[PDB]
Order: structure tokens, then sequence, then C-alpha cells
């Protein structure tokens, strides 16, 4: 019984536009 | 006055030798880049305006053009990776870092935001922002006795940018940078604003998404109890990152997992494992699966908190991905558990839903379930009650499913099904 790490994030970029 | 300008007019104004004309054109560019639908970022780049904006960042004597150009470049950097790269290639990183020390809070905030976008592009630009020395001035902006004296939007933007400095892997952020940021992150994790809390939890989740030494860096700061408290929050945007961080932490060593347990996390899982948001249920069940992969005393704490019935519930009814996580939790449980713990599992009703899930098409879940059934049968043998368990499976309709799996394409499924049928049926 081994620990299982989380799946890789599919959101690769996190950016915000200032409106 | 500066609304709905053409890129041609913006260029003509910025190429004038008149700083006020330049300011008005830069503000018109900002308003263009701030529109709701498809801002013309590529047109602005092709016009060659980025170097001009970057030079304006340095006009200490004209703070308005600093602000307008900082905003324009922020929104350019908010676009595709190529557009962010265009901003970086213009020399924007050191100019924004210099602006972090501006006496005008709105300019400092805009620089924080721009660096957040640049770092959020990915690991390379994140580490480049770090190499240019952003962390010291960023953290100096938060070196106040009480965070509540800062403007809410300002503090939220600082927290978000710091979170982007903690984000992404291959590679993960530099160890010294993480150690430099973490104390401020802990302080923010005790702040009262929901968005600051959410982004602080996200940053911790990033920092714990890695090898055991990264996890250890985080847990030695004593944040696990605060993470559990936030795990109990009412705002889903806080619970989601808190749960992600706790799950990451229990991917570590048995001692780090025990830190999670000692903090009282298991008491929250009756609600998490029935949460109406499918993602919360799935992540909670994944966390549970990694907890049942721990020591027998940790499995016993899962038992004592009454969580085995909740795992039977998830296995009985939930979205399929959550049911897969539950199958993993059952297989880990039966792999590591005592015979008494395994018989308790059977007494809670695991066999019927576990058998109903063999109807699935996913090969991995079938293999996981067959492994769990083999382990349960081994415990039964140790008790000499293998026939009772066989009758149990037969009544559920599970013997039919197993003998059918004997004709499955995967070799492991084939062999495991045939082995079960040969040894116990």
């Amino acid at each position: 019984a081994r620990k299982r790490s989380h799946s890789p994030t599919k959101k690769l970029r996190y950016v915000k536009r200032r409106f | 006055g500066t609304v709905n300008w053409s890129v041609e007019d913006i260029v003509k104004g910025i190429n004038s030798n008149n700083l006020e004309s330049q300011l008005q054109a830069t503000q018109a560019a900002r308003k263009l880049l701030s529109r709701e639908k498809q801002p013309p970022i590529d047109n602005i780049i092709r016009a060659g305006l980025i170097p001009k904006f970057v030079s304006f960042l340095g006009k200490t004597d004209c703070s308005p053009i600093q602000f307008e150009s900082a905003w324009a470049l922020t929104n350019i950097a908010s676009g595709t990776s190529e557009q962010t790269k265009a901003v970086v290639d213009g020399g924007a990183i050191p100019a924004f870092i210099s602006l972090l020390a501006s006496p005008h809070a709105h300019i400092s905030e805009q620089a924080v935001w721009a660096l957040g976008n640049i770092a959020g592009d990915g690991s390379a630009f994140r580490d480049l922002v770090i190499k240019h020395g952003a962390i010291d001035p960023l953290l100096a902006l938060l070196a106040v006795p009480d965070l509540s004296t800062l403007a809410c939007g300002y503090l939220r933007n600082l927290t978000w940018t710091l979170s982007n400095l903690c984000r992404n892997k291959n590679p993960a952020p530099p160890l010294d940078a993480v150690e430099q940021i973490l104390p401020t992150l802990v302080r923010l994790l005790h702040h009262n604003d929901p968005e600051v809390l959410a982004d602080s939890c996200w940053a911790i989740s990033y920092l714990t998404d890695g090898p055991n030494e990264r996890i250890e860096m985080v847990v030695k700061k004593g944040v696990v109890p605060q993470l559990v408290k936030l795990l109990g929050a009412t705002e889903l945007p806080i619970v989601t990152p808190a749960l992600r961080a706790i799950g990451n932490i229990v991917t570590g060593t048995d001692e780090q997992t025990q830190k999670v347990i000692d903090a009282g996390a298991l008491a929250v899982f009756p609600s998490l494992l029935t949460n109406p948001k499918t993602n919360i249920q799935k992540e909670a069940t994944w966390t549970m699966s990694n907890i049942t992969a721990g020591r027998q005393d940790q499995i016993q704490q899962v038992v004592n908190h009454g969580l085995v019935p909740f795992l039977v519930g998830v296995l009985s009814k939930a979205d399929f991905k959550t049911q897969k996580e539950a199958a993993w939790a059952i297989t880990n449980y039966t792999s590591g558990g005592t015979v008494e713990q395994i018989v308790y599992l059977v007494h809670c009703g695991i066999i019927e839903p576990l058998m109903n899930l063999l109807s699935a098409k996913d090969t991995k879940i079938i293999q996981v379930i067959l492994d769990a059934i083999s382990n349960i049968f081994q415990a039964a043998e140790k008790l000499g009650e293998t026939e009772k368990l066989s009758i149990m499976i037969e009544e559920c309709g599970g013997l039919d499913k197993i003998e059918a799996l004997q004709r499955h394409e995967n070799e492991s499924v084939y062999k495991a099904s045939l082995n079960l049928i040969e040894k116990y049926f």
C-alpha cells in the first residue's frame, strides 16, 4: 500500500486582467 | 477623452515628444486593453509599444504615466505566454520591481499585479522574477504590525502574487525562496479575509505538492492545525485549497500524516465525504485513501472516527471518479489493516458495493477491487471463515461478475479472477 500523489494540474497558467 | 482610440492614434501620441500627449495616449491604450471583449493585445505589441511603456515605468516625475503604463503592461502580460514573453523581453521585470517601492500605493499595487501575471506564466518566468530580487520588496510591503491596516484589494493582490511565486513544478520554486516566503504565508493564513485565506491555502497546496522534504518545510511551520480549521470553513473557495493542501501533506511520511490526524482532520470528513460538490467528495476520498495507506494505528483512528461507513457510502453512490478513489482507499485499508480491521470493514457492508463496482469498464478499478477482495479473503482464511465470505459474495451477485472477468482482456484481471475462482469458489 503506497501513497498516491495528486494528478498534474491541467491549468498551466494563472493570470488576471485588470478591467 | 481617452475612450475608443485607434491604435494609430495611440502610436502617434506616444511617439510625440510631449509627455502629456504621451500620458493621454498611454491611458487610451490602457482603456483599450481593459475592454471586456478581445482586447487588441497583439495589435499593441505589433505597434512596438511595449518598450515605450517600459520606459514610462521609470518616469518617477510623472506618476500618472507610470500607473497607466503599468496597467497596460499588466493586461498585456495577462494574455498568452507569447504576450507575457513580449512584456518580459521589453525589460519589464526590473522596472516593476523598482516600482514596488513607489510611494503611490496604486502604482505599487499595479507592479505587484504585473509581477503576479509574469510569474504566473510558468516556472521559468517565476524563477526569473525571483532572480531579479522581487521577494524582498514584495515581503517588505507586508511588514506591518497588523495586516488589517492595509487596503483589502492591495492585500489580496499581494497574496495572489506570492501564491504565483509558490506555484508550478518541473522545477519547483527554489528552496531558499520558499523558506523566505513561508513565514509571511503563515501570517496570511491567519488573516480574516476569505480571498486572502483562499489564496494562502492555494500557495500552501502548491508548496506541499512535492517530495517529502517540501512537505516537511511546510509542516514544520506549524500550519496544519490552521489548515484543518480552514478545512471546516463554510466558503468553498477556502475548503477546496485547504483540502488539497491536507491531501498533499498526507501523501508524505506516516509522521506527517499523523500530524494531520492529531490536528483533528478526521472529524471533518463525515461532511467532506458527503459534500454536495463532487470535487470536494473526490479530493476527500483521495485523502482518505492515502490515510488508509498508513500505519495500522492510523487505520484504527479512521475506524474510531466512524469513517468506514462513509467510505461504504461513497463506494455505494458517488460520481465514478470518487468511487475509484474509494476503491483505492478500500484496497489500501485491506493491504495494511489487521484481520480485526478487515472484518470490521466487511461488517460495515463493503462487499456488496465493492462487487457492484466490478461492472465498470475501467481496468484499473477492477484490478484494485480484485486486490481488495484477495486481501479480505486472506484475512478470512486467517480466521477460517473463507466459506462465509464466499457465500456473501455469491449472494451479492459477485461470483457472476468475477467468473465473467475470467474472460477479460487484461492479463492481470484475467489471472486474478481465475485465482479467486480457483482458491475460494
